């Protein structure tokens, strides 16, 4: 058995604007197996009200998966995306920027 | 639609 | 022009926590329309399109059978392969199956797809011919042998041209508002410096569908494959995507690089300067 670990991204859906709201996207992928663990931060707390997409795998037969959050963009507030997953002894931190 | 899976066991 | 629609399974083996638990998903090119979770509370195969309700009681208990036998039979397929390579009943393993195809403009047909894994790596696939089967390791051969003795291709064959491409069909035109969209993706650069003497131009584009792109960074029009940053297309979270490609400019060069973007939604392609 060999295991993929998971690549990352963490973005807004439309061009953030301060006091406008967005919603907050983690994206994680080309990971196998499925069970993974991921939790988006407001200042390192853990967000609770956040979904995800559906468990789907692409060519290589590796997963993905989409996670998101209501949120209104400060300034002062910048939002973060922790994962944990087989692969990784210690859970990836990816804070998001605003043009990235 | 999906299929009538039924020739499909290993 | 062409379109797809494909269905994705997985099945993950849960030692000591009870039955598997097995996920599916249905998607028309890049939008899902249909869902099911064996975790679920509904026990049912639910829809995420807003097209896809339209189809009555008819439908829905047809394929939520369906797709719990395919559930059961990849269970059976889960013991049958931990006896295959004698592994251990501890281990947790997963089997996964794609399977769909394609319509030309027309709504022709060109081409059919099933292809099966074991723990990410490929066990056995129907090839395009729609006649024989690849075996990657040799169980998939015990797995091969088996199936040609009772023609499973000629049956995963009757899918793949009989209700594959009807059902490709009805849902390519009753979602026809939603499924022909596009969205010529919406440019915009970006221009941050990190020296005195160089800056990083991003070519941003966002919210476009389908999937496919192609962003190119040049100098001079001369392609530039060196000092270059580009990610994997991210899902927008409302069933457009996202994309940007980043260079290195030395300062006071910017406008002699030109990002070009490929767009298929879009009657010519793109070129932007700073």
């Amino acid at each position: 058995m060999i295991q993929r670990t998971p690549k990352i991204q963490v973005y807004s859906r439309h061009p953030a604007e301060n006091g406008k709201s967005n919603f907050l996207n983690c994206y994680v992928s080309g990971f196998h197996p499925s069970d993974i663990e991921v939790d988006l931060l407001k200042n390192g707390e853990r967000i609770e009200k956040v979904e995800h997409s559906d468990l789907s795998f692409s060519k290589d037969w590796s997963f993905y998966l989409l996670y998101y959050t209501e949120f209104t963009p400060t300034e002062k507030d910048e939002y973060a995306c922790r994962v944990n997953h087989v692969t990784l002894s210690q859970p990836k931190i990816v804070k998001w920027d605003r043009d990235m | 639609a999906q299929d009538i899976y039924r020739a499909s066991y290993y | 022009g062409s379109h797809s629609m494909r269905y994705f399974f997985t099945s993950v083996s849960r030692p000591g926590r009870g039955e598997p638990r097995f996920i599916a998903v249905g998607y028309v090119d890049d939008t899902q329309f249909v869902r099911f979770d064996s975790d679920a509370a509904s026990q049912k195969m639910e829809p995420r399109a807003p097209w896809i309700e339209q189809e009555g009681p008819e439908y829905w208990d047809q394929e939520t059978r369906n797709m719990k036998a395919h559930s059961q039979t990849d269970r059976a397929n889960l013991g049958t392969l931990r006896g295959y390579y004698n592994q251990s009943e501890d281990g947790s393993h997963t089997i996964q199956i794609m399977y769909g195809c394609d319509v030309g403009p027309d709504g022709r047909f060109l081409r059919g797809y099933r292809q099966d894994a074991y723990d990410g790596k490929d066990y056995i696939a129907l090839n395009e011919d729609l006649r024989s089967w690849t075996a990657a390791d040799m169980a998939a051969q015990i797995t091969k042998r088996k199936w040609e003795a009772v023609h499973a291709a000629e049956q995963r064959r009757v899918y793949l041209e009989g209700r594959c491409v009807d059902g490709l069909r009805r849902y390519l035109e009753n979602g026809k508002e939603t499924l022909q969209r596009t969205d010529p993706p919406k440019t915009h650069m970006t221009h941050h410096p990190i020296s005195d003497h160089e800056a990083t131009l991003r070519c941003w584009a966002l919210g476009f569908y389908p999937a496919e792109i192609t962003l190119t960074w040049q100098r001079d029009g001369e392609d530039q494959t060196q000092d270059t940053e580009l990610v994997e297309t991210r899902p927008a979270g409302d069933g457009t995507f996202q994309k940007w490609a980043a260079v290195v400019v030395p300062s006071g060069e910017e406008q002699r690089y030109t990002c070009h973007v490929q767009h298929e939604g879009l009657p010519k392609p793109l070129t932007l300067r700073w």
